[PDB]
């Protein structure tokens, strides 16, 4: 219902052609979670619309912010599918000391707040949510077995009626399909519906589940996430390069995590951040090699070990002129600029 | 529905349809799909490394257009996202810049 | 190419699996290309005897092996000594049989009472009207401790009392293997071979 | 042309994802530089005299 | 693992799979995501430059070795191991303007008549389908009526 | 039955893999076998029931 409202909003925003909606889809993991939904807004070609993608996004956000029923968002897309952002970061918090799902939630909340109040860093986003209401069915095993109900029958009753059972396959339309058995939906809505399921004892009598279990409310994560073999939670977040570089951001988050996380939790970088943290800067070799190779070519051309310097010493001035123009216009030193600088130095 | 579950007291046969509703339904209810708030299904087509993205997008469109001649009326197809436009633009830019 | 040899062997093994005894199949067969080049041998050991090889081997499995396996250039890590932890139920066959039980009864009861459970959900489809909530259910089927395994119910005796596994067996978190021991200067140890990749 | 190759071709050996981006530019620019030099020693003066 | 709690999927399905996979050459990291739809997705990522066909076969060897560890209902449905094709080329939707067909019908139309035709085209690495589910014969039991008999 | 006879020798004297359990974040086997003092003599074999 909320996704369909967001779709209507995007569809009635000038410049939007499509609301490609997937209630159920958690966009951070591309798996299904019932309280999450994703809707992509497809934009008209620039020349068929008045507003830029940022303007359209800002307009949609002002409208979805009025939906009270859940927390809606609309963001600009990454330049590359499968790497995400470029200045931002990606990490997991891992629980290595068996501290459990509630302590992991507290760690997530504490890291996320501390990050939100770092200048140049907004509240990170997470798939993790340990406070999903659930139910716990505590089986009195002695009382089931004392009256002739085997646990295979008891568990099996819960499984088929409440969870569904894969029975076997059948064929239709020339293809193979599953056959599934489950209680119809109206018979698995309430705690009393669980208690009223009947299994059979060794006497042949129908025995209600409720007479052999205690049902109580609880909480648990959905989905459960593991990273490198440990229960974990993801944090995806931004870092403004005009405030802090990605390297300073990572260093800060490492230090935050050392102060905030309890003994037995830690962070691990993933995706692009793992690569930065594990790649060396071969520019420290590549740049001197490039200068020495060019010097040697020129020393040959000029038959002089000193004249090459009349060429090499001027190239910083071209780099300076170019960056000055970038600086004056509010730009950053992105890879297109960086190659521009080297081509200009070549000229 | 005509599966036999047991013999009842009076000798009648208890059938599955006596205790169940049976329908050809869905294997999963976990994900839904709409296009402009109409029911839909989405199809992501990914190229292999070494492919030609522009040729592949054209071939997918051409195949969809051939398949669509056999669609039941009231079912249509769309291509709501085509990221091959970015390299198509870069090629157009190379040619225009050269000129 | 060792990777081509590995895959060809592993796919033939996969085809042999239908011919193997059921008990071999339930444990699982492994196919592994061997890394011939040793780089370093590392041992854990207990100077004052507080820890034995079983403890140290599983410490290595739990705390060391995976952190080594991530180092640049590793091809294989081999652990030598003791075995993986296993929950060991040491039956007294006289007591089992005195309760009228067979070994197969005991195994069946243990498979019944230490098992994965699927507990379902409330509020899932299909419903005539829209559910407001999806509530997952939890039910514990698996056991964790020696005490819990000892409290397994093998049968009800004629007076209605429950016969427990601990009444016919000694239960301990022990070793999956007693075949290989490991010492370092006559102290208990576990050996770790680190092999580089080419 | 060699000086430009001395500058550009090492830039094909930088690390990480950005290094993969730099490689696309560096190799392409180095090629065009070498071919343009070939053309500058052959076709261009030949055309000028003609 | 239909009906199983995310915690049970993580403990009894994702954990043994990860134990088996751990150690595969050139792996950078691995994550598992277990949901209340009963589905586990475990994503194993490998160093840049790894041959993805080699990654695929090594992971499928480790999966095979773990399969005996898995719950019987997981094994009965079957597990899949699939290298990922990360470069998107085109999104295509089927849809019904007037509502005569729903997502169930259209998804299965795509499965029966569209997907295999697209997958044959040269240059295709992967086809992913999003929405509703494959058809299944659903027996919706009334537990009171079952137990009454 | 031979199944029962062979099964008795196998579990008591050879051990039987039962299934798995979780501890320390990992999976481990559950094994059943006679305790060592009940599988030391040929009389111990004959006395299995
Ligand atoms: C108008 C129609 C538009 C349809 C557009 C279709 C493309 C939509 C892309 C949206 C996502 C882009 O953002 C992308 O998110 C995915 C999912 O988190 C990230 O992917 C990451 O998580 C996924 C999901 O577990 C893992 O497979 C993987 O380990 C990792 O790469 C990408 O690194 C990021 O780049
Ligand atoms: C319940 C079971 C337990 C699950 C087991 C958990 C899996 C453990 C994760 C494996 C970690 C691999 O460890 C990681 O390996 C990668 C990939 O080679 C290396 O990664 C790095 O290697 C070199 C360093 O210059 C670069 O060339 C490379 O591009 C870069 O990615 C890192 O040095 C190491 O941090
Ligand atoms: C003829 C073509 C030549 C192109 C060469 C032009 C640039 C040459 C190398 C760039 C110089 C520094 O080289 C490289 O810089 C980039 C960006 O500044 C750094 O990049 C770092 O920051 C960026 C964003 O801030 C992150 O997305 C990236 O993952 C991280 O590594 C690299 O760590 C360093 O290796
Ligand atoms: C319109 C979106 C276009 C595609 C964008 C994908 C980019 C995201 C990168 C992350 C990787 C996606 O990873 C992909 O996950 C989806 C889950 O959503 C899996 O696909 C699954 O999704 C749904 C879930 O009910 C089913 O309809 C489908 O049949 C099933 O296979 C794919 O088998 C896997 O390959």
């Amino acid at each position: 219902a909320v996704i369909r409202k967001m779709s209507e909003i995007g569809m009635n925003t000038e410049g939007v052609d499509y609301a490609v909606a997937f209630p159920g889809l958690n966009a951070l993991q591309f798996t299904n979670t019932p309280n999450t939904g994703t809707v992509f807004f497809g934009l008209k070609p620039f020349d068929q619309r008045k507003h830029t993608a940022a303007e359209i996004n800002a307009e949609i956000n002002a409208k979805i912010a009025q939906i009270q029923q859940g927390f809606g968002f609309s963001i600009l897309p990454p330049p590359i599918l499968g790497l995400g952002q470029g200045s931002g970061y990606s990490l997991y918090i891992q629980d290595r000391g068996g501290l459990g799902y509630g302590a992991l939630q507290s760690a997530v909340n504490a890291m996320s707040g501390a990050i939100m109040q770092t200048p140049g860093m907004h509240f990170p986003i997470s798939t993790y949510q340990a406070n999903v209401p659930q139910l716990d069915v505590q089986v009195d095993r002695d009382k089931a077995k004392a009256q002739g109900v085997s646990l295979t029958e008891l568990f099996g009753t819960l499984q088929t009626y409440l969870g569904s059972s894969y029975v076997n396959d059948f064929n239709q339309f020339g293809r193979t399909w599953r056959v599934m058995a489950q209680a119809d939906g109206p018979y698995r809505e309430s705690v009393e519906d669980i208690a009223n399921l009947r299994t059979r004892n060794n006497q042949g009598e129908m025995v209600p589940i409720g007479s052999m279990v205690n049902i109580s409310t609880t909480y648990g994560p959905d989905p459960v996430i593991r990273y490198n073999g440990y229960p974990a939670a993801d944090l995806i977040g931004d870092a403004d390069p005009r405030v802090l570089s990605s390297s300073q951001a990572m260093t800060h988050l490492e230090e935050l995590s050392k102060q905030i996380l309890p003994n037995g939790m830690n962070i691990e970088w993933t995706d692009l951040s793992f690569q930065q943290a594990t790649q060396g800067n071969t520019a420290l070799i590549v740049f001197p090699v490039a200068v020495l190779l060019a010097f040697l070519v020129l020393a040959a051309l000029y038959e002089s070990w000193t004249l090459p310097l009349a060429v090499i010493l001027i190239v910083p001035m071209t780099m300076l002129s170019a960056l000055f123009g970038v600086w004056l216009t509010g730009g950053d030193n992105n890879v297109f600029v960086q190659v521009g600088l080297v081509v200009l130095m070549g000229l | 529905g005509n599966i036999i579950l047991k013999t009842a007291q009076d000798g009648s046969l208890v059938r599955l349809r006596d205790v169940a509703r049976i329908e050809m339904g869905s294997g999963s209810y976990a994900l839904r799909s709409q296009l402009n708030n109409k029911d839909a299904v989405g199809i992501g087509i990914f190229q292999s490394p070494g492919a030609n993205a522009i040729d592949l997008s054209n071939a997918v469109r051409a195949k969809m257009a051939e398949l669509a001649t056999r669609f039941p009326e009231d079912m249509q197809w769309a291509a709501p996202y085509d990221p091959t436009v970015f390299v198509r633009d870069s090629i157009r830019a190379v040619v225009q810049t050269l000129l | 190419d060792p990777d081509q040899a590995q895959v060809q062997v592993q796919n033939r093994v996969a085809q042999a699996e239908a011919r193997l005894p059921e008990d071999v199949r339930r444990l699982g067969i492994t196919t592994q290309k061997q890394s011939p080049t040793l780089t370093l041998v590392v041992h854990l050991f207990s100077p004052n005897g507080k820890y034995d090889s079983l403890y140290m081997r599983n410490y290595a499995t739990l705390k060391v092996k995976d952190e080594l396996a991530r180092l640049p250039g590793v091809g294989q890590i081999q652990i030598f000594g003791s075995g993986e932890y296993a929950m060991r139920v040491w039956l007294d066959p006289n007591k089992v049989a005195a309760r009228g039980l067979t070994a197969s009864d005991v195994v069946t009861a243990m498979q019944e009472q230490n098992v994965q459970v699927s507990a379902g959900q409330l509020g899932a489809e299909p419903l005539p009207q829209e559910s407001d909530f999806l509530i997952s259910i939890n039910a514990q089927g698996r056991l964790h401790t020696e005490e819990e395994f000892g409290n397994i119910i093998l049968k009800t005796a004629q007076d209605g009392s429950l016969v427990r596994l601990r009444d016919v067996a000694r239960i301990e978190m022990g070793s999956g293997s007693y075949a290989l021991r490991s010492q370092l200067n006559n102290k208990d140890a576990v050996g770790i071979g680190i092999f580089q990749s080419p | 042309a060699l000086v430009l190759c001395a500058v550009f071709v090492p830039m094909a050996f930088l690390s990480g994802v950005t290094g993969q981006f730099y490689k696309q530019f560096a190799v392409t620019i180095a090629i065009s530089t070498v071919i343009s030099a070939i053309n500058s020693l052959t076709l261009s003066p030949a055309l000028a005299a003609l | 693992y239909p009906g199983a709690n995310p915690k049970v999927i993580a403990e009894t399905v994702a954990t043994p799979l990860e134990e088996a996979i751990n150690g595969v050459e050139n792996m950078m990291y691995m994550k598992s995501v277990a949901g209340s739809d009963g589905v586990l997705v475990t994503t194993v990522t490998f160093r840049p430059g790894t041959d993805p066909d080699q990654a695929q076969v090594q992971v499928q060897n480790r999966v095979a070795q773990a399969e005996a560890r898995l719950p019987e209902d997981v094994r009965r449905l079957g597990i899949t191991t699939q290298k990922q094709s990360p470069t998107l080329t085109l999104v295509v939707h089927l849809f019904s303007p007037n509502g005569k067909y729903d997502s169930l019908y259209m998804r299965n139309y795509a499965t029966l008549k569209v997907k295999d035709e697209l997958a044959r085209l040269p240059g295709v690495g992967q086809i992913q389908i999003f929405g509703s589910g494959e058809y299944a014969m659903r027996v919706w039991l009334d537990p009171n009526k079952v137990a009454a008999r």
